[PDB]
């Protein structure tokens, strides 16, 4: 034997891994390496406008601290 | 007495899917009524706060109203906490 | 003006209803009133209505199967009809295609009041409303007030469903 | 035709439903909230008739609110003028309407 | 905070439309630059044409359907 | 806009894939080849002739119990609300009346198929 | 970048598709004292390659009678839906995050059966159309009860977003405050992607293919390929329905790794459903769906609206 | 050549393919498929080969003739081997169909199925036992090993 | 108004007009009365979405809700004229003149 079984099964396995471990590498690729920013609210999607309009680069993920209130 | 006895035990014999069915959805109906605690959720919907607080105008004839937030005055949500 | 996707999506629902409206076998209507059914869920999603786009087609695509039950039941052919096996089915076709275009056409090259009023187009962007604020969406909320506000609505809904359901099993006991 | 029986018991079968202005889960305001506001305070209780002529300056309001046929009327000649005067080249749109502006929050 | 800047992000985007359509309708002879289509003189929050009437494609795109598109 | 490129992508490999199964191999079709199948025999009649319901009455009440789907279905958004014994009451209510639909009909002899 | 992730997420899937194809055989075989595959490679490990290039270099026949164009069309929307109706899974991230998930797919589901009915309609035969009315019938059998399974149980997240169910499980599993509607939902989850004992679309040993019967090589596969996919993809959702893994925000590959051996759980318990039980009458299931699955699944539909509002546990985001 | 290379190696593996896959329509007359039954059956396991009943001609690839062939049933055979797609193979199974065997002298037998059908392997015993059908199949399989098809088209 | 008001509208005009001019089938004249109310929820869903008229989004999904009915009440009569006739052809329905 039954342990013959097992090989098939992990290569399922191994394909099913693919998918949401590449999304997770891709959301932190995309976005400076720290987890997509989630805007199911008009609330969230204001402030990730604000974020990327102060951003200086076009980019919200770009995160500006107290460093730029001089 | 002895005829919903055996008219319940009829049913569970033939039926039990109709009679959990019934017993259920009566529990539903009843306990409700019941319970201290829908108090209680409808005091935490009312706690949510989904919009601003627009503070009043002060006229000097308001004891009840706080100036700050941390002022003792106005609801307070301790019983949450503990809740 | 911006990529005119709420245009293209009111075209293709209008090409939909002249494809079930030329009336073909009742197949090819129910297939023409499932696509007219997800593009007005696509449109409603564009405007900001989920909740009610995806309601209106999965209700739709469950009467179309019930439809489509029938259709092989009792509305058969030996040879069922498409948009281009008849005369009159390919010219109410091609009519509600040249109608929608010289609308459209009538609409944006210059303005004109068909029927109701004018307009010049312009796309749907610019009367928006720009609001900025909420933790939650505006669709859902005054849908779930159908609970807390519409008690009237819901008492009367119920009693029609069940009297349809009464009304169908009075009139289909045949005798 | 009419039987009020809304009015006459005080229920409010309906009422809530039919105007915008009315009581929205919420406080969720609808998007011309302050002209219907003003059009039915000044039609409150002069009877239609009197309303239709004594209150057309709220309800003009009210109605290009809804519908904004002229605030596009009024966009679509100023980007007319816009493109005309931009064909002959004697106008150039400044450099914060054509995607290079200093945004703030 | 967010309050106040968006106001006066919403009056700065209004006061450069201005200008610039007093710029570009100087020779059309019976127009009043920033006239109003209400009676009222109270203040109306600005419709998105208003705000992005002059821009470019992208910037309309990223105000009307930036939130619904994004996902 | 990613949900319709997504959408897009699906139905292009689809296609894709239908192409390659139909321009790839070698065909040899003639009259035999492509007759309809009927285990060894022609059909006596057309598959287009009509083909009877027996759970037509079931189809049609199914039309009318799809709706209460939609009407319950903004159950968890209406948990939500201050007033929660009205709320409480009228979806306690609409589900009574639903049973009560289903009872009425599974008492008529409505859930029987017809012979 | 996109649509590298797209790539990423529907490729593995297909890959997944074909290599379950021979876990089913084998488990059947191991189940029915015999071994399955174990010559094409290693322990049948290239068998799945060699039967899809058996189908897509076989000849495709359009039947003399049949509607080529919906004949065509069928195969391809069936095939994009099930690619389609793995965007919204959190694994744990999304690749389209929606604020309803749930009614998307849905939605997506009920879209799903035409092309079955469609197949077989423009098939033009007799076996197919028996087997497009049994979808229609299985349809209008399964369709309610599961709705109304998954608002009650969803009535416990606060919200129709599929992500928001890894919160909601994060110190217990959902099935040990729903299970009892958990096991109907299984069932329904059967009945949905007609697997046996619910396989009467095509129901072999009694309409010989059903809807499929006029279809060869490429199209064929397609279907078959779309049918698996949907076997593997409802198994997941069951998982993260009802047995809630635990989320590391920063180690996001314990949650996909927890996440896929449920999966795989759940798919091998369906493979062993279908070694283990006869064939319902396809009346029967409407009659246990209509007479057994809605009275209890009502009953608690209305036992879950109450419950929360009893116990004051009603949860966020209205 | 190195077109000549090209085509041998798809060759190679178009072949492999079709003859690791090889799926029999769920078709048998007499006795002879009882012996068929028992080639599924868990002591041959005839799934462990790649080889797959599949009810529906137009899913199937090959014929096994597992029985008598009467005059009544050619035209349905026959129907049955048309709808099968390219490329098909038929197995001539047991002496009735190879050549009558019992019944030859009938007058409602079929006098071998290679009258109505081309046929690649015959496979001879009255039945054949399990062992020597699996032995028919795997024969088969060597014959489709040696296919040229695309070397015959590039040296057209 | 935009271009998609009248496109809908334009819908709506279609499916009267279908629904107005008889072919064989009622099934058809069904199905043009289930688009006619596929255009009216789109329309009403686009009016209120539009103005955020908040309380009448509840106002469409009841419009389906006695769509249904309809749908339902349109496929019971069509049973029976089946079962007189072995056709829903509406030539048939000519047992009574005016
Ligand atoms: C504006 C004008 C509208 C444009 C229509 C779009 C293209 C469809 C027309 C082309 C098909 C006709 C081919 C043909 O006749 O024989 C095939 C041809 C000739 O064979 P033949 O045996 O000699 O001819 C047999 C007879 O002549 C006749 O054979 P028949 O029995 O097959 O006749 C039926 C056929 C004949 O066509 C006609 O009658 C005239 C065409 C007008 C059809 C338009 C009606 C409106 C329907 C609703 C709106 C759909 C979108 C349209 C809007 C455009 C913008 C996208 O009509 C159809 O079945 C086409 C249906 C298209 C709808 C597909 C959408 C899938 C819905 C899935 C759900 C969606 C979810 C929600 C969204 O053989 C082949 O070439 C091989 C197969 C080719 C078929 C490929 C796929 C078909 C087209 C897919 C639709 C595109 C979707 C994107
Ligand atoms: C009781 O008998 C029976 C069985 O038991 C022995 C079965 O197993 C069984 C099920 C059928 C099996 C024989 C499985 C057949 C295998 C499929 C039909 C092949 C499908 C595999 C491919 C088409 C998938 C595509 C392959 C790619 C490599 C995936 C990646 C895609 C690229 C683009 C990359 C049936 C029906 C049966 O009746
Ligand atoms: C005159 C003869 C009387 C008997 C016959 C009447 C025939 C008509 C059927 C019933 C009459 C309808 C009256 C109920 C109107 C609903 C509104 C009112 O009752 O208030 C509700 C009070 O709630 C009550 O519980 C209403 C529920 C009672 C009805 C349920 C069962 C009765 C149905 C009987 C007939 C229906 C068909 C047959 C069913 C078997 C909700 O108000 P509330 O929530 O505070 O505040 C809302 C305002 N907010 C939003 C700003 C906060
Ligand atoms: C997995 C997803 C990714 C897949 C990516 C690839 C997608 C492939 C899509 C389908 C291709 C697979 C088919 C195999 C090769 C194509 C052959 C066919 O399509 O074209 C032939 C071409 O025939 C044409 O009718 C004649 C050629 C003339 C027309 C070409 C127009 C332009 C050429 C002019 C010459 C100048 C060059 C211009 C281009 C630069 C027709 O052959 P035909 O016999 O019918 O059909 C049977 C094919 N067999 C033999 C392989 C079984
Ligand atoms: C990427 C997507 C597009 C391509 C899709 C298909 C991908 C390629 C398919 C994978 C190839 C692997 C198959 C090779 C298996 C051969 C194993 C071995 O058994 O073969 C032996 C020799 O091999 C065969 O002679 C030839 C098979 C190898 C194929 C040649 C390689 C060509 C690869 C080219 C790929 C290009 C794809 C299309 C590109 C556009 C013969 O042994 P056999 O008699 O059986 O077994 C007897 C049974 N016993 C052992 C129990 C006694
Ligand atoms: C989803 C998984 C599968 C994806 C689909 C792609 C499958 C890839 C298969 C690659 C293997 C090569 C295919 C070769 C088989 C082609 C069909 C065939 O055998 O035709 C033989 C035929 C015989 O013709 P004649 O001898 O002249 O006439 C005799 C009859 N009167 O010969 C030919 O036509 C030669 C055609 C060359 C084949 C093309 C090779 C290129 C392969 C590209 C694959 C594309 C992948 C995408
Ligand atoms: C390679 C050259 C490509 C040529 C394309 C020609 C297409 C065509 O119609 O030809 C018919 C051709 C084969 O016919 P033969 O010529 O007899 O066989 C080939 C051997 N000579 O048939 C086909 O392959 C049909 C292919 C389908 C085209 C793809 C487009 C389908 C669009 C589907 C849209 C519907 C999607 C529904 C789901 C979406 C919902 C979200
Ligand atoms: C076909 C099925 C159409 C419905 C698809 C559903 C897509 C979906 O639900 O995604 C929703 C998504 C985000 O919404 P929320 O979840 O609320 O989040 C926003 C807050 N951040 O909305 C969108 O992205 C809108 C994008 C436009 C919708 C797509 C419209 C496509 C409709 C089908 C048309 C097919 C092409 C036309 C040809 C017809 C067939 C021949
Ligand atoms: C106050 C609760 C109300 C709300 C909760 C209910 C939720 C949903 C449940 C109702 C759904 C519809 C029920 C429909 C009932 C139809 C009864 C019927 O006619 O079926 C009979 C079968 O049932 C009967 O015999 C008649 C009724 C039998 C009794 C059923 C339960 C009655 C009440 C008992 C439970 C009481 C409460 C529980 C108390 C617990 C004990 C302390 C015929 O069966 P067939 O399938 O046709 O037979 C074919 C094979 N021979
Ligand atoms: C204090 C308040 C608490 C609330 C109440 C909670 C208590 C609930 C008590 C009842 C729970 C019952 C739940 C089960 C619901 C349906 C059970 C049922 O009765 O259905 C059967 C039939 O159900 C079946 O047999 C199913 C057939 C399909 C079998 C397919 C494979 C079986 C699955 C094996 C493993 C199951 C794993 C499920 C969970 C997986 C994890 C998600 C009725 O059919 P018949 O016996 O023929 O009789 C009808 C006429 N009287
Ligand atoms: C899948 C398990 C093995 C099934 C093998 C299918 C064999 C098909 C032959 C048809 C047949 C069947 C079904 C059969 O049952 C039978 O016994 C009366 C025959 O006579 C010997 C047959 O010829
Ligand atoms: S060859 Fe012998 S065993 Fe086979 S079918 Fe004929 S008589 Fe029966």
């Amino acid at each position: 034997m039954w342990f013959e079984i097992l090989p098939g099964i992990a290569v399922m396995a191994a394909c099913l891994f693919i998918p949401g471990m590449a999304t997770a590498h891709i959301h932190k690729f995309t976005n400076g390496g720290k987890e997509k920013r989630v805007a199911h609210f008009s609330y969230q999607w204001n402030l990730m406008e604000r974020d990327r309009r102060i951003s200086g680069v076009n980019r919200y993920h770009v995160t500006k601290g107290l460093e730029n209130i001089d | 007495a002895g005829r919903i006895a055996s008219f319940l035990k009829n049913a569970w014999a033939k039926e039990p899917v109709l009679v959990a069915s019934f017993a259920i959805g009566g529990l539903a109906i009843i306990l409700p009524s019941l319970s201290p605690y829908t108090n209680y959720a409808i005091r935490i919907n009312r706690a949510t706060p989904y919009n601003y607080p627009v503070p009043l105008r002060d006229d000097g004839n308001m004891p009840d109203v706080p100036s700050h937030p941390q002022d003792p005055q106005g609801p307070s949500l301790e019983w949450l906490k503990n809740l | 003006m911006t990529m005119y996707i709420a245009f293209i999506l009111s075209t293709i629902f209008v090409i939909g209803f002249v494809g079930f409206s030329s009336k073909p076998s009742p197949i090819y209507g129910g297939l023409g009133l499932i696509v007219s059914g997800g593009v007005g869920c696509g449109i409603v999603l564009n405007f900001g209505g989920s909740f009610l786009g995806l309601m209106v087609f999965l209700i739709y695509l469950g009467g179309m199967l019930v439809v489509f039950g029938y259709t092989t039941a009792m509305a058969t052919e030996m040879y069922p009809e498409v948009w281009v096996s008849n005369k009159t089915v390919f010219g109410a076709f091609v009519s509600g295609l040249m109608m929608e275009f010289c609308m459209v056409y009538y609409a944006l090259k210059e303005e004109e009041v068909e029927i109701i009023f004018k307009f010049n187009g312009l796309g749907d962007w610019v009367i928006y409303d720009t609001g900025d604020s909420g933790f939650f969406s505006e669709e859902a909320m005054g849908i779930a007030a159908l609970y807390s506000y519409g008690t009237w609505l819901v008492i009367v809904t119920g009693w029609s469903l069940l009297i349809g359901v009464v009304v169908i099993m009075e009139i289909t006991r045949g005798n | 035709p009419f039987f009020d029986v809304q009015k006459r018991l005080g229920l409010d079968l309906d009422r809530w439903m039919t105007i915008q202005s009315a009581e929205q889960p919420h406080k969720i305001p609808g998007r011309c909230h302050a002209f219907e506001k003003e059009w039915i305070e000044c039609a409150h209780g002069i009877g239609g008739i009197r309303a239709e002529k004594e209150c057309k300056i709220e309800f003009d309001d009210f109605v290009e609110c809804l519908l904004r046929q002229k605030t596009m009327k009024r966009l679509s000649a100023i980007k007319r003028q816009r493109d005309k005067l931009i064909k002959e080249g004697k106008y150039t749109p400044p450099p914060h309407h054509l995607g290079k502006e200093d945004p703030r929050p | 905070l967010f309050q106040a800047e968006k106001d006066r992000r919403v009056l700065q985007m209004l006061r450069e439309n201005l200008e610039e359509e007093a710029i570009i309708m100087k020779d059309v002879p019976d127009w009043k630059v920033g006239e109003s289509v209400f009676h009222t003189t109270r203040w109306v929050t600005p419709m998105m044409g208003e705000l992005y009437g002059l821009r470019t494609n992208e910037e309309i795109l990223s105000a009307t359907y930036g939130f619904i598109w994004y996902t | 806009m990613n949900i319709m490129l997504t959408l897009l992508t699906n139905v292009t490999l689809a296609s894709l894939l239908v192409l390659i199964a139909f321009w790839l191999p070698q065909l040899n079709a003639y009259s035999e080849k492509t007759s309809p199948y009927e285990c060894g025999f022609d059909p006596m009649g057309s598959a287009r002739l009509p083909f009877s319901m027996k759970f037509f009455l079931v189809a049609i009440t199914f039309l009318l119990f799809d709706l209460e789907i939609a009407l319950l279905l903004p159950l968890p958004w209406a948990s939500q609300t201050n007033n929660l014994k009205t709320m409480l009451t009228m979806a306690l209510f609409l589900l009574i009346l639903l049973a009560a639909s289903l009872a009425y009909e599974w008492t008529q002899k409505g859930l029987e198929w017809a012979e | 970048m996109f649509m590298i992730n797209i790539l990423s997420l529907i490729i593995p899937i297909l890959l997944a598709v074909a290599f379950l194809t021979l876990v089913e055989r084998k488990v059947l075989g191991y189940m029915q004292l015999r071994k399955g595959p174990n010559v094409v490679g290693p322990y049948g490990l290239l068998q799945p390659i060699a039967d899809a290039l058996k189908l897509f270099t076989k000849e495709p026949l359009r039947p003399a009678t049949s509607s080529i164009s919906m004949f065509i069309i069928a195969p391809i929307l069936a095939l994009s839906l099930a690619l389609t109706m793995w965007v919204p899974l959190p694994m744990p991230y999304p690749l389209i995050n929606m604020n309803l998930g749930v009614l998307f797919m849905l939605a997506m589901s009920s879209l799903a059966v035409y092309s079955i009915l469609w197949s077989g309609w423009a098939s033009n035969s007799k076996y197919a159309l028996i087997g497009a009315l049994r979808a229609v019938a299985q349809t209008i059998s399964y369709e309610v009860t599961l709705a109304i399974i998954l608002l009650s149980v969803l009535l416990m997240n606060g919200s129709y977003t599929l992500s928001t169910l890894i919160t909601t499980q994060e110190h217990i599993w959902m099935i040990f405050t729903s299970w009892p509607l958990a096991m109907m939902w299984f069932i329904s989850t059967l009945a949905e992607t007609n697997r046996a004992p619910f396989d009467l679309t095509e129901g072999e040993s009694e309409l010989v293919s059903g809807f499929n019967v006029e279809y060869a090589a490429g199209p064929f596969a397609m279907f078959f390929m779309a049918e698996y996919a949907n076997i593997i993809m409802m198994n997941a959702f069951t998982a993260i329905l009802f047995l809630g893994a635990s989320h590391d925000p920063h180690t996001p590959e314990l949650y996909t790794i927890n996440f896929v051996l449920k999966t795989l759980a759940l798919t091998i318990t369906f493979l062993w459903i279908r070694a283990s039980y006869p064939r319902f009458r396809y009346d029967q299931l409407m009659h246990l769906l209509w007479k057994s699955f809605l009275p209890l699944t009502l009953a608690l539909c209305m036992w879950h609206i109450s419950l929360p509002i009893m116990t004051a546990s009603i949860p966020p985001q209205s | 050549s190195r077109g000549e290379y090209v085509v041998a190696k798809l060759d190679d593996l178009v072949n492999w393919a079709r003859r690791s896959s090889l799926w029999p329509m769920t078709f048998g007359l007499a006795c002879c498929a009882v012996e068929m039954m028992h080639m599924a059956a868990p002591r041959y396991d005839m799934d462990r080969f790649g080889v797959v009943f599949r009810a529906s001609p137009r899913q199937s690839d090959v014929m096994i003739v597992a029985g008598t062939l009467t005059n009544k049933m050619a035209p349905a055979l026959r129907k049955v081997y048309d709808q099968m797609p390219e490329p098909r193979y038929v197995v001539s199974m047991g002496s009735c169909a190879n050549g009558g065997g019992y019944y030859h002298y009938s007058y409602s037998v079929v006098r071998g199925c290679d009258r109505i059908v081309p046929v690649d392997i015959y496979v001879p015993g009255c039945p054949p036992t399990a062992e020597a059908l699996l032995y028919g199949i795997l024969q088969l399989q060597r014959k489709i090993k040696r296919e040229k098809r695309l070397r015959i088209w590039y040296r057209r | 108004m935009p271009l998609v008001y009248m496109n809908i509208i334009m819908a709506f005009a279609i499916a009267l007009a279908g629904l107005l001019m008889y072919r064989s089938h009622l099934m058809s004249s069904l199905l043009c009365l289930e688009g006619m109310m596929l255009s009216l929820f789109i329309m009403s869903t686009l009016i209120i979405l539009n103005t955020h008229f908040t309380l009448a989004n509840m106002m469409p999904i009841i419009l389906l809700v006695f769509a249904a009915c309809e749908a339902a009440l349109g496929l019971s009569l069509l049973v029976m004229v089946s079962n007189t006739y072995g056709t829903d052809y509406v030539q048939n329905l000519n047992l009574l003149q005016c």
